RNA sequence: AAGUCGGAGGUUCGAAGACGAUCAGAUACCGUCGUAGUUCCGACCAUAAACGAUGCCGACUAGCGAUCCGGCGGCGUUAGACCCGCCGAGCAGCUUCCGGGAAACCAAAGUCUUUGGGUUCCGGGGGGAGUAUGGUUGCAAAGCUGAAACUUAAAGGAA
RNA sequence: GCAGCCGCGGUAAUUCCAGCUCCAAUAGCGUAUAUUAAAGUUGCUGCAGUUAAAAAGCUCGUAGUUGGAUCUUG
């Protein structure tokens, strides 16, 4: 039985994509089948922030960020629960969760 | 699996030649 | 719509249907005369030129190529019938 | 762990939707009430139905319940619920008329009335919302 | 989609013909195979030797001794395995006697919970075998 | 349905829709018969009679329904030709 | 009615003006596009008031050829509606539905508030979409205040109108209600009607 | 490449009969489009056509009367005789009572039952009922 | 019988004079009691087949019978219901009365001439249920019902004395067979005849016409 | 893609292989290396779940919001960009009782017992078997064409 | 041992060996094989090829097949 209309990729009208490597394991994994995200942490988290600012050598340092764009494979999406298995009719939701 | 059968067939396959070029 | 009149459609939706799928085809293009500032003969230009028409004399140039109706010059008629 | 059965709420609703006038806001006297128009085979049920009808006793003084229907209730709520205004809302000694509409109004014979006011159409066609 | 045309009379012919040998039936029926392989050669009946008497397991989930006679033909020698069809039967099949054996039921098929046996004993030291079975026939 | 000598030997005659002369079946219970009231010609008062239009349930379930009932009106003088 | 006594009044467009009934959003229906006039500049269709006028009278003939009056359903689950169809329901003499439509009304006959009516005056196609689809069931004609982008999948009679604002589903119910009891004779049509339009709409909590 | 037209023609009828419409536009016309619609017209199966002349193949604007089930071609055109004519009635035709074979003789274009009274074959251009 | 729908309240106190009234209206028939007022002298009902349908249970299987049954007076009028139920007895009671809920009328043609009272099928119908269709053809006043069993026990109580039939599909499933040939009789009076082109007379609904004796 | 032959180059990776772990055993998964290969040039090979598991051409049968290209005319903003529509072309999406289907699902997988627009290839229970043999192609690996005896009452699809 | 097929038989077998009884055709009735209908499971009528067996990886291309409208109507 075909599960998805899209095959689990978002390729349409196109022959082949170039592969990339998932984060967890380096496996040849399509761009537009790959489990992208984005993801914009802060160089210091909220547990160390409060004795990097009071140490700071500047009256107003923010402190950076870092922007990594991660990339998974199903298998791996799967097994590090970043996406879940859903029911029949919610795998047609194409809003990303709030 | 139908890939190692098919690989086993192939395997048999060149040894039936061998085997027939050798009485030929 | 079960009831659409097919033979008599009404002129606004007949010049929105493209120029081969109206009730009877016609051109969107047209013939123009474009009278230029510095000389008084005027030109029988098409709509959709794609060449580029000079005046009697070469006086200068009347419109441009391009990929629809013909871009005119600075101080030109057009649109007739 | 004070939740009532269906049991004591639906017997409950059943006495108020049939003896709406014989109850009130004391439970001892609701109590009797439901002894005698009801036949409860326990005192333990009756204390709970009665109990929850005199809850449900001070639902009705405050508004309609969602599981009680009195007809006698009902017909008096919406008789008192007619109110207008001095003057009608809609009867304004100027109306603002975007000029399409006006332009609408136009083809009608209602071309030229001293009610409306044609309003400046404000440039930039920026209803849409951007998408992403 | 197939071809409607006026002049395609042949294009339809030659299609079918050459699609009718994908139907295993007519192609069983239609070549040199089946028929020599076919131990009768073609026929309903045939006369044979019987060769031994031998047992037969049931397929699963039966289980029982099918009494069968090895019986070698005597139009072209070929060696099959019919088999005694009644009940105590067997006991009626003396040894290097002729019996007429024919097809099962089914053609060419083992018929029941028999592995391989796909004939029967129809007559024995001629005299049929139902009439030995009734007591009407001796010998 | 006639029997060659004038008989009638059908059970009963089928409604036919009034906008795509389908014949409504019996169990074509999303179809419907809409009678619109009559009016006096001075007073815009009921005059006791109506206009009888019948819809089958697949013109109603294509959404066609309430543009077929505004245009059986007009041929029947009931709403206006200004519409 | 194409007659000259049943013409819309200037009374009547004031009304539909003040109340915003030609305003009827940015969206549109492919069947409800004959009802509209123009688009404005801002998206917002606006509703041809000739045509609804002229779907309101066909709506007000349907109701007064029906010879029972509690044989016409008037049904509203949205709040915006549910007190103009209380009191369409005392004028013309109707069985209201304001609350919550339980499903089986119409085809579950063991039901306690199981009902058959002739005809179905709907507000919102979309919010009493219940009652549409179960009146398809069985054999009854509706009526509904279809916006621009209202669908038509079981309306027999659109009436193309802002069933959104307050005052305009207020003013639709009070004008089918007025037209209703002209065309039976209880008002007599020459004077204005006693009952305000401000009756039947609906007041917010934070007001009443 | 559009090898028949009076295929195009008869299933946009068809399919127009199918959805409730009044009326239908054939984009390309023929002679033998135009007689076969006079078929259908004179056992009241469509309405009046108005062919609509472009200095080109031309196009046509049918109107439906709603009391057509199915008009459809036989495509090829099968040569027809009058032993044979009985044969296409049982297989195209829905009843012996009514619906139509239209055939093209030597005598112009008509159903199977003008064919027979003017005793004339041909070749099956389609059928309607 | 204490009528609950407005459509049997009428019955009861003879006002719709018969059957057909309810069929020129299509309204829905809910109460069986209104078939038995009208059909219910000449009515006969067959037991078709008793399907018992197993639901995977921890409790081994947990079998329900399914009863499909036929109900026809022989001459215009034929019902097929189906009820699922966990005694064979109420799953047949249940059945007959979908069965009568679901009486049509069956309309009956002529083969040639139109000589005496209608024998055969008007035209050619076809009904699907699944992947079972069944084509009813007409056939002359001799011929019969040229069909399978299934389709012949509600032919013969439809009034259709002559029919030849073509099936395909999984005839196997006298469930699809059974629906498909209810399918096709119920095609009838409802397929545009020429003899059906005239313009037709609205009348009075009953809802309509006796909406004073239902106040 | 892998593979084959002849040159150039071989950073990374890595069949094979070695060794270190894990295990009852691993000749595997995991780790440290590492040959061929991966790269380039020329000549072969012509096979993929080469998939949209859905031939190509043409007509017709709903709606809506987007999107890519071109064209067209309209407030306004900006120095072509944006905004609002229309037309043709195309990749898609969604809502629908258009219809179809065994169903999943499909605006096509519709217009089909109311069966015929044109045309090519191709399927006939499951195995045996893409095997045997013959021919042909190739340096080879293998490609293409392609059986039968015999065996079997199921195999399988969707839900 | 029965059983064309699904199955029956492992100590109360409605299926085998028999008695009784019943049923079917009837001076005929079984069996084996070929063959026709059943088979719309060979397809012109008239099937199929998304997932059940299936549309060549893709395109070009000869033969073959099939090809717009239009010419004497009234
Ligand atoms: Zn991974």
């Amino acid at each position: 039985t075909k599960k998805r209309r899209n095959n689990g990729r978002a390729k349409k009208g196109r022959g082949h994509v170039q592969p990339i490597r998932c984060t967890n394991c380096a496996r040849c994994v399509p761009k537009d089948k790959a489990i992208k995200k984005f993801v914009i942490r802060n160089i210091v988290e909220a547990a160390a922030v409060r004795d990097i600012s009071e140490a700071s050598v500047f009256d107003s340092y923010a402190l950076p960020k870092l922007y990594v764009k991660l990339h998974y494979c199903v298998s791996c999406a799967i097994h590090s629960k970043v996406v879940r298995n859903r029911s029949r009719e919610a795998r047609k939701d194409r809003t990303p969760p709030p | 699996r139908a890939k190692w059968r098919k690989k086993r067939m192939r395997r048999l396959k060149r040894k039936r030649r061998k085997m027939r070029q050798r009485s030929k | 719509p079960l009831a659409k009149d097919l033979l008599h459609p009404s002129p606004e939706e007949e010049k929105r249907k493209h120029k081969k799928k109206r009730l009877v085809q016609s051109p969107n293009s047209y013939f123009m005369d474009v009278k230029c500032p510095g000389c008084y003969k005027i030109t029988t230009v098409f709509s959709h030129a794609q060449t580029v028409v000079l005046c009697v004399g070469c006086s200068t140039v009347l419109c441009q190529p391009t990929g629809g109706k013909a871009r005119l010059t600075e101080g030109c008629s057009f649109r007739r019938k | 762990g004070r939740v009532r059965t269906k049991t004591v709420k639906k017997a409950a609703r059943v006495i108020i939707e049939k003896y709406y006038t014989r109850l009130g806001n004391d439970f001892h006297t609701n109590k009797r009430v439901c002894e005698e128009i009801a036949i409860i085979p326990s005192k333990k049920l009756r204390n709970k139905i009665a109990g929850y009808v005199t809850h449900l006793m001070k639902r009705i003084q405050r508004g309609p319940v969602r599981g009680i229907s009195i007809k006698l209730q009902e017909e008096e709520r919406e008789r008192r619920d007619n109110y207008v205004p001095e003057v009608s809302a809609l009867d304004q000694e100027i109306i603002e008329v975007d000029p399409d509409t006006k332009e609408m109004l136009k083809l009608l014979d209602f071309g030229g009335l001293s009610n409306l006011q044609v309003t400046q159409p404000t440039v930039g066609m920026n209803f849409k919302t951007p998408r992403g | 989609g197939k071809c409607r045309g006026l002049r395609t009379a042949r294009k339809l012919r030659n299609h079918r013909r050459e699609q009718k040998w994908h139907d295993k039936q007519y192609k069983k029926a239609n070549l040199g195979t089946a028929l020599k392989a076919n131990p009768f050669g073609g026929a309903s009946h045939a006369k044979g030797i019987v060769l031994e008497k031998v047992g037969v397991e049931a397929k699963q989930p039966n289980s029982a001794i099918r009494k069968c006679v090895r019986v070698q033909l005597i139009k072209n020698g070929k060696k099959i395995t019919a088999f005694v069809p009644n009940d105590g039967c067997l006991n009626f099949i003396e040894e290097n006697d002729e019996v007429l054996v024919a097809g099962f039921g089914r053609a060419g098929h083992a018929v029941g919970d028999i592995p391989g046996v796909r004939f029967k004993v129809v007559k024995v030291a001629n005299v049929s075998l139902l009439a030995l079975y009734k007591g009407k026939k001796e010998r | 349905m006639q029997n060659d000598a004038g008989e009638f030997v059908d059970l009963y005659v089928p409604r036919k829709c009034s906008a795509s002369n389908r014949i409504i079946g019996a169990k074509d219970h999303a179809s419907i018969q809409i009678n619109i009231a009559e009016v006096d010609k001075v007073t815009g008062r009921f005059n006791s009679q109506y206009k009888t239009y019948a819809i089958c349930g697949a013109i109603r379930r294509m959404g066609e329904s309430d543009d077929s009932i505004m245009r059986l009106a007009k041929n029947d003088g009931i709403v206006s030709k200004n519409f | 009615g194409g007659l000259d006594v049943l013409q819309m009044k200037e009374e009547d467009v004031l009304k539909f003006l003040a109340a915003g009934t030609h305003l009827g959003g940015t969206n549109l229906d492919f069947q409800m596009e004959q009802y509209i006039y123009k688009r404005k500049s801002d998206g917002i269709y606006i509703i041809n008031l000739k045509r609804t006028w002229e779907k309101l009278l066909l709506a007000a003939r349907a109701i007064v050829a029906i010879e029972n009056p509690a044989d016409v359903c008037v049904i509203s689950s949205r709040n915006t509606g549910q007190r103009a169809v209380l009191k369409f329901a005392s004028a013309s003499g109707a069985t209201p539905i304001a609350g919550r439509f339980t499903p089986g009304t119409f085809t579950n006959q063991i039901q306690a508030a199981f009902r058959e009516p002739r005809l179905l005056v709907v507000t919102d196609p979309r919010a009493d979409h219940q009652p549409l689809t179960e009146a398809s069931y069985v054999n009854i004609p509706t009526i509904a205040l279809c916006n621009t982008d209202s669908p038509l999948r079981y309306v027999d009679i659109a009436i193309p109108c802002n069933n959104k604002g307050a005052h305009s589903v207020g003013l639709m119910w009070w004008m089918l209600a007025r037209e209703v009891l002209r065309m039976r004779g209880t008002i007599s049509r020459e004077h204005p009607w006693e009952v305000m339009p401000d009756l039947y709409f609906y007041r917010d909590p934070e007001e009443i | 490449v559009r090898m028949n037209v009076l295929a195009d023609a008869l299933k946009s009828i068809n399919n127009a009969e199918k959805r409730g419409k009044r009326q239908v536009l054939i984009r390309p016309c023929s002679k033998v489009i135009v007689r076969f619609l006079t078929v259908m017209m004179k056992h009241g199966y469509i309405g009046e056509f108005e062919i609509i002349d472009d200095h080109r193949a031309g196009k046509i604007v049918v109107n439906l009367t709603g009391r057509l089930n199915k008009c459809g071609v036989i495509s090829p055109r099968f040569d027809v005789q009058l032993k044979d004519l009985e044969k296409w009635q049982n297989n195209l035709l829905p009843s012996r009572q009514f619906g139509y074979i239209v055939l093209t003789t030597s005598a112009g274009i008509m159903d199977h039952e003008e064919a027979r009274r003017k005793h004339t074959g041909g070749k099956i251009l389609g059928f309607f009922f | 019988w204490v009528p609950v729908t407005k459509l049997g309240r009428l019955v009861k106190d003879m006002k719709i004079k018969s059957l057909e009234e309810i069929y020129l209206f299509s309204l829905p028939i809910k109460e069986s009691e209104i078939i038995d007022f009208f059909l219910g002298s000449t009515l006969k009902d067959e037991v078709l087949k008793i399907m018992p349908v197993q639901k995977q249970t921890r409790a081994g299987q947990r079998t329900r019978f399914k009863a499909f049954v036929a109900i026809g007076d022989y001459n215009g009028h034929v019902g097929l219901g189906v009820k699922c139920s966990k005694e064979v007895a109420t799953a047949i009671r249940g059945a007959i009365i979908l069965a009568k809920l679901s009486i049509v009328p069956v309309r009956r043609g002529y083969w040639g001439n139109k000589i005496g009272k209608p024998h055969t099928v008007p035209c050619k119908v076809t009904g699907r249920c699944g992947s079972v269709l069944v084509r009813l053809i007409p056939a002359p006043r001799g011929t019969g019902i040229v069909s399978a069993p299934v389709p012949k026990k509600l032919l013969m109580m439809a009034g259709i004395d002559d029919c030849y039939t073509s099936a395909r599909g999984c005839t196997a499933t006298l469930g699809n067979f059974a629906k498909a040939t209810f399918d096709a009789i119920s095609k009838t009076y409802s397929y545009l005849t020429p003899d059906l082109w005239k313009e037709t007379v609205f009348a009075k609904s009953p809802y309509q016409e006796y909406t004073d004796h239902l106040a």
